[PDB]
DNA sequence: ACTTTTTCCGG
RNA sequence: AGGA
DNA sequence: AAGT
């Protein structure tokens, strides 16, 4: 994200969400934790199509 | 390497044997012209590069914001005042050093703990 | 509860420490890379492990 | 967007390949 | 699966892991050059003064192949310059004349000669050289590792009990050829390529 | 029948084999694809069999 | 704007790692084969090698990039002047075209009109075309010489959305030129007002109706689902 | 998102005829070697020429979009490593104000 | 000594595999006789330098008593190993009509490298009599022996006749093996033959499956 | 301190959907994206006309 | 050189 | 265009 | 995303 200085490995900036739901999310683990959520869905989407044949 | 072009053409130069007096030479294939070998490779090939690994460092790289910066005292001035990036060299392989540029004498130096260098 | 929560925050600090410790280890070339994977991914397979033991 | 288009784009587009051996000039738009 | 003896022998494993971890002169290889040295007995470059000195006590082409090993590289896959240049003498036999640096030597090299117009000739030699050489293990075996896998087996008392043993897990497949090695057991092997096992062992 | 001027033949015989291709299978590699004056190409017998949704 | 020649150029580096011949050719729109860079440079002007080099390399101590362009040098070697390299264009069509005064006329336009008609499709700007073509090969080698990254097609600043009104500007200059050619065909008729301002209104509507951005009621391949009803069943949606 | 706006297309031109006025050597009259670590300046990827000290002509560039000379929807970025300075006037980029 | 070692260590264990083969094909071996071991094998067909006489291994085998009771007709084997790794028309003919006048039924050829394509001509030219090819690489381990592996039996021809009676089965109708599958390979099975395959199972503990030779 | 922008408000990084959801930084990845399909499906006074 | 599948249900 |  |  523009809100990290380069060639930043830290947990933070590659996405490790320190924080429970309870507490709340940072804007930089909500953005993340949304790449991640939608990697899912697509999968999600993929895989039922996919499955579906495989039965067939 | 360091290669050559001909003073009549600037087209490119080739080797060529001079087997009487076991000498190279570097032709021109469009004109007439030959010259002596400066050096007695022709070839080198490397493998394992390091060249690319401080690329781009202009005087202005102290400048680029998105840059960070580090309170390591400099081997030449002791400037503790540096802004360090990784191996630009964009392999798999590359190792995490880092190479700090100083803002006052902007000298290349490394967080190496295994080699010392020179660029 | 609150002491856990203490608890909780100084268990991911902890690993979160851990991580820079390997991140100037592999900064500082000391890093000994494990067999059959570059020393970036001998680093990185460290981080994450650390990163999702802390978030059990 | 359209306000580019109406204010410009479309007077743009009205001379390009528009004079024909017959040119056309000014658009208007009520 | 290991031998049926050597079980818990991590050096046995170690050793099958190296005879079949598939390794090129490529893998080793710094960089390699191309010079112009005239005459064989004696050499421009200085560093390989010594070099040349020893390999001629106890013809040929005037240009030069002089390519740089790593020590390091030559560590992890546990190699001699001795064993790598035998490589390369035994590939080319006796059209390529080769010379090299000993495994003490503080720098590597490898110099090679041959037996009108060379330059571009040396250079396919380079590309056979670091591409088509083998030095240790089999084709399409790549990354391979040491693995401590539990296997449950009858005690003398009777009892089944967990008596691990040293597994090699592969990054590549080649059946016919890594069963036919020695130390290894014929009876144990398995790939996820059943459709190599279909061809192998039958149906 | 009548006053034969060949070509022309060769030219009515291509364009009859046309039809009675393209009448059973509309979707032919050499892409005339034969079309209903609306653009939308004509429903071939072929078509009306093909899977999922479609007779058998 | 205008016209839009939505023709892609190509610099393609022939050869993968560890294999001899590393050739650079480009394939260049409305010719058969990939020309090798050098002819090109040649055609457009740039005789000798060096010159050729130095709009490719512009450090003379990145020896590494230097070596990687040999080859390149001794595919072009066989051309040598500015005629014999436009020539040898001209021989790769289209078909051909034959006759050789025609063939070497082609390549001239081809340059021109076709290669790289950003920066100029006019004439004289040949000084441009050539150290761009350069900057080209060298962001090739960049990234086979492993410095630059390759370039990510999925980054965001690399995209542009095409909204309401450059949607319309696609769809009224097909129309406007098309009315364009049935107002040159009513002064042809006229062997001594008439001008049907339906086909552009109908037109504008059959779009903005359908969805179906494509010329006309004879859509596919067309581009459908542009246009749609909004949405009302809350202000939210 | 709710910030986010589309460009919708300005003129080339008065920055073209600006950056001249402002350092730009033109591509035309380009030594590669004598001027080597020159910022090349490209405008809707057309290369345009060089500049000598791109610090002061970003500065110069920056102080107009921010005045208000440049259209503010005008994108010009300066990468320092890369040694190039690209600058947009294109119809599409997606913007936010920051 | 060197790596000539290994090229011996192999050509050891291909003929031991070799022997198991025909002992497992119905052919009277002793399990003494497949045991061999390495120092004893060097010590039979071995040279002045310590390198391997192929042309020595070569070797008659006959059928087992409990063999003429099943395959009545089941006649007699020879093994001929070469010492060239091309194995040329030259010494191909020297085997073929040794099968051809000592009246043998099957005969297995265990060449290094290759049988040129000449050689490989005369394999079927002389009939009732059946030849095998076998490239020696490939019998240094049984694959038999492997875990994946069950037992393969050849029926008879009252065996097969029975089969498809009791199950009442066309010939089709059964699954079938492949006449260059390893196991068919191992045991000469030619097309129209039966294996019956004993398997274990985790379900039955042991589960009978049947293959006809295509 | 090498900072050259400010980000106005971090909430600003979502769309109109989005942007009804209550604390949805408390919730889960794809909960909210489920929210921002099913808002356009919910009654009420879409226009006062 | 060249083809074909991809879970189930108001206009 | 939309639900599971 | 695979395979004649
Ligand atoms: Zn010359
Ligand atoms: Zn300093």
């Amino acid at each position: 994200l523009p809100h990290f200085s380069k060639d930043d490995y830290s947990p933070e900036s590659k996405g490790f969400v320190e924080n429970s739901y309870l507490r709340g999310l940072t804007p930089q683990e909500f953005f993340f934790h949304a790449m991640g959520g939608r990697e899912g869905l697509i999968d999600t989407a993929v895989k039922t199509a996919e499955t579906g044949y495989i039965q067939r | 390497t360091t290669f050559r072009f001909c003073r009549d053409c600037n087209n490119m130069l080739y080797p060529r044997e001079d087997k009487e007096n076991n000498r190279l030479l570097f032709e021109c294939r469009t004109c007439s012209y030959v010259e002596e070998a400066g050096s007695p490779l022709v070839y080198r090939h490397e493998l394992i590069t390091n060249i690319g690994e401080t690329a781009g460092v202009v005087q202005d790289i102290g400048s680029d914001p998105t840059l960070p910066r580090s309170d390591r005292e400099c081997p030449k001035c002791h400037s503790r005042e540096n802004v360090f990036f990784q191996s630009q060299q964009r392999r798999k392989d590359t190792s995490m050093v880092l190479f700090f540029v100083c803002l006052s004498c902007s000298h290349i130096f490394t967080s190496d703990q295994k080699n010392k260098r020179t660029q | 509860d609150g002491p856990t929560m203490r608890e909780i925050t100084e268990t991911i600090a902890e690993a979160k420490k851990k991580v820079l410790d390997v991140t100037k280890e592999a900064q500082a070339n000391l890093l000994t890379a494990k067999h059959g994977m570059t020393l970036r991914e001998s680093f990185e397979d460290n981080v994450v492990r650390f990163l999702n033991e802390a978030r059990d | 967007s359209f306000n580019q288009f109406v204010d410009y784009t479309l007077q743009d587009i009205i001379c390009e390949d528009s004079t024909l051996i017959i040119s056309f000039g000014k658009i208007y738009v009520t | 699966y290991l031998e049926p003896g050597h079980a818990a022998d991590q050096e046995q494993a170690k050793l099958i892991r190296s005879a079949i971890e598939h390794t090129t002169l490529k893998s080793v290889t710094i960089a390699s050059e191309i010079y112009y040295d005239p005459d064989p007995r004696s050499t421009v470059i200085p560093e390989d003064e010594e070099i040349i000195q020893l390999h001629f006590s106890l013809q040929q082409s005037p240009w030069l192949l002089r390519l740089e090993l790593d020590r390091a590289a030559m560590n992890d896959k546990d190699l001699t310059m001795g064993q790598v240049g035998e490589r390369i003498k035994q590939t080319f036999k006796n059209d390529l004349f080769v010379i090299w640096s000993e495994d003490n030597d503080e720098k590597l090299i490898i110099r090679c000669r041959v037996v009108a117009e060379e330059d571009h000739m040396l250079k396919k030699i380079e590309n056979t050289m670091l591409e088509n050489i083998t030095l240790r293990g089999v084709e399409n075996i790549e990354r391979v590792v040491m693995m401590k896998y539990d296997r449950k087996v009858p005690s003398p008392t009777g009892e089944y009990v967990k008596e691990p043993e040293w597994v090699l897990e592969t990054d590549g497949v080649n059946l016919s050829e890594v069963m036919t090695v020695p130390g290894i057991d014929p009876t144990r092997i398995y790939t996820n390529s059943f459709i190599d096992i279909m061809e192998v062992l039958g149906i | 029948h009548n006053g034969a001027p060949h070509h022309a033949i060769e030219e009515a015989e291509s364009l009859l084999q046309f039809h009675v291709a393209t009448y059973m299978d509309n979707d032919i590699a050499g892409q005339p694809q034969a079309l209903q004056k609306s653009g939308r190409p004509v429903k071939s017998i072929r078509a009306r069999l093909k899977g999922k949704e479609g007779r058998i | 704007k205008g016209s839009r020649f939505i023709s892609t150029l190509q610099v393609k580096l022939y050869g993968r790692e560890g294999s001899s011949a590393r050739t650079i050719k480009a394939t260049l729109p409305y010719i058969k084969q990939d020309i090798p860079i050098v002819i090109i440079f040649r055609a457009l002007g740039i005789i000798p090698d060096g010159e050729i080099l130095e709009h490719i390399c512009y450090d003379v101590n990145d020896w590494q990039m230097l070596e990687m362009l040999k080859p390149c040098v001794e595919d072009g070697f066989v051309i040598q002047d500015r005629e014999t390299a436009l020539d040898f264009i001209g021989r790769r069509g289209t078909a051909l075209g034959i006759k050789k005064e025609k063939r070497i006329q082609y390549a001239k336009d081809i340059l021109q009109k076709e290669f790289l008609p950003h920066i100029t499709q006019l004439e004289g700007f040949e000084s441009r075309k050539a150290f761009f073509l350069g900057y080209m090969i060298n962001r090739l080698l960049l990234c086979a010489l492993d410095r630059k990254d390759q370039d990510d097609r999925d980054h965001f600043g690399k995209k542009r959305l095409d909204l309401a009104g450059p949607l319309l500007a696609q769809l009224f200059k097909t129309l406007f030129k098309k009315l364009t050619k049935d107002i040159f065909r009513y002064m042809q008729r006229t062997v001594e007002l008439a001008i049907n301002a339906k086909t552009i209104t109908s037109g504008l509507k059959y779009a903005l109706a359908t969805g179906n951005w494509g010329e006309q009621k004879k859509a596919m391949s067309s581009r459908a689902g542009v246009s749609q009803v909004l949405n009302r069943y809350t202000y939210s949606s | 998102s709710l910030m986010s706006c589309i460009s919708v297309g300005t003129d080339p031109m008065p920055i073209i005829t600006f950056l001249s006025e402002w350092g730009m050597e033109p591509l035309e009259d380009y030594v590669p070697h004598q001027s080597p670590d020159a910022t090349r300046v490209f405008v809707n990827g057309v290369w345009h020429g060089v500049h000598r000290n791109p610090a002061r002509l970003m500065e110069t560039l920056r102080t107009l979009r921010r005045k208000g000379d440049i259209n503010p929807e005008v994108s010009m970025i300066r990468d320092i490593r890369e040694k190039e300075l690209k600058i947009f006037t294109d119809a599409g980029r997606v913007y936010r104000p920051l | 000594d060197q790596e000539n070692e290994r090229n011996i260590s192999r050509l050891w264990r291909a003929f031991r595999t070799v022997k198991e083969m025909v002992k497992d094909r119905g052919y009277f071996i002793t399990q003494e006789e497949v045991e061999l071991p390495l120092e004893d094998f060097k010590a039979k067909y071995c040279d002045s330098m310590g390198r391997p006489q192929r042309k020595m291994m070569s070797f008659q085998a006959n059928p087992t008593e409990e063999s003429i009771s099943k395959f009545p007709d089941m006649g007699s084997l020879w093994v001929e190993f070469c010492d060239e790794p091309s194995v040329g028309v030259k010494t191909m003919k020297t085997f073929v009509i040794h099968i051809q006048e000592k009246n043998f039924q099957t005969g297995i050829f265990v060449y290094q490298n290759n049988i040129t394509p000449s050689a490989m001509k005369l394999v079927p030219s002389i009939p009732p009599a059946t030849i095998e090819t076998f490239n020696e690489a490939a019998l240094v381990v049984n694959i038999t022996h492997h875990e994946l592996v069950p037992k393969h039996i050849r029926l008879s021809s009252d065996e097969k006749r029975e089969l498809l009676k009791r199950y009442r089965l066309k010939e089709s109708q059964l699954p079938r093996i492949q006449r260059a599958d390893p196991v068919a390979l191992y045991l000469g099975l030619k097309r129209g033959e039966v294996v019956k395959i004993i398997r274990k199972s985790e379900t039955s503990g042991r589960y009978a499956s049947y293959r006809i030779c295509m | 301190t090498t900072f050259t922008h400010c980000e106005i408000h971090p909430s600003m990084i979502l769309g109109v959907a989005a942007s009804i959801i209550p604390f949805p930084d408390h919730n889960q990845s794809p909960r909210n994206t489920y929210q921002s399909a099913m808002g356009k499906q919910a009654m009420g006074v879409f226009l006062t006309n």
